[PDB]
């Protein structure tokens, strides 16, 4: 949130204002529970993923059908690995505050992207909802609810 | 001959703690804060509490 306060206050030609300095010290003092909830979801990376993705897999199986784009286990395992590429940059975003790590890493450029490679975008974004779910359930209940929200960003700007 | 001042009669108060009446606000406040979800814990342990 540091970022976005001096990009915001260098676009006016005046300094930092006092109600960003209160955003910058309140996110100062909610920053030790946000290195403890990603704690918690570096150390859950196996079983979130693969859980996301199975829940996926329930809802969505036009992707692992043979006409679908993971169709056979290389396929598939790209398709983890973009799930936890996705997990990564939730971690991220939950650490800074920001979204700015989460969009230029991996949402700045997707569609046109995964418009590309053949992959829906539904799809991706079922699987983030997924991983969304599995986190909340994992973590404590306000913690999932700021856990979530991060994900709900992933999900609305994949779609 | 009589005494002038005895001793001192200790006079009781007219307000206990009733009033005072955000100390009393705080009272209800904080008794009705103990059944409002409390969100700090996972969200399963706090539907089941009665
Ligand atoms: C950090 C940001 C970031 C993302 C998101 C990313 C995705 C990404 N997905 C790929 C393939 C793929 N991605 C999928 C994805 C899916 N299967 C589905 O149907 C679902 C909708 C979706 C799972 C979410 C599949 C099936 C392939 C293999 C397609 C191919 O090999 O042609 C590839 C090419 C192979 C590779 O290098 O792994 C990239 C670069 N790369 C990145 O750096």
């Amino acid at each position: 949130i540091v970022t976005k306060s001096i990009v915001n206050a260098d676009a006016e030609a005046r300094y930092l204002s006092p109600g960003e300095l209160d955003r910058i010290k309140s996110f100062v003092a909610g920053g030790q529970q946000r290195l403890r909830i990603a704690q918690a979801l570096t150390d859950n990376r196996e079983r979130l993923v693969k859980q996301a993705g199975d829940q996926l897999f329930q809802k969505r199986p036009d992707v692992v059908s043979p006409g679908g784009n993971a169709y056979g286990q290389e396929m598939t395992a790209t398709c983890l690995r973009d799930l936890d590429y996705y997990l990564r940059l939730v971690t991220y975003g939950i650490v800074a505050g920001d979204v700015t790590p989460i969009e230029e890493i991996g949402v700045i450029g997707v569609r046109e992207m995964y418009k590309s490679l053949g992959t829906p975008i539904e799809a991706v974004g079922e699987g983030v909802r997924a991983l969304k779910n599995a986190a909340s359930t994992l973590l404590s209940a306000e913690d999932a609810a700021e856990a979530g929200s991060y994900f709900d960003y992933v999900v609305g700007a994949l779609q | 001959n009589d005494v002038v001042i005895p001793s001192f009669k200790p006079v009781q108060a007219r307000i206990q703690s009733d009033k005072t009446p955000i100390l009393a606000k705080a009272i209800a406040d904080l008794a009705a804060q103990a059944k409002q979800m409390d969100k700090s814990k996972p969200l399963f342990i706090e539907l089941g509490r009665s």
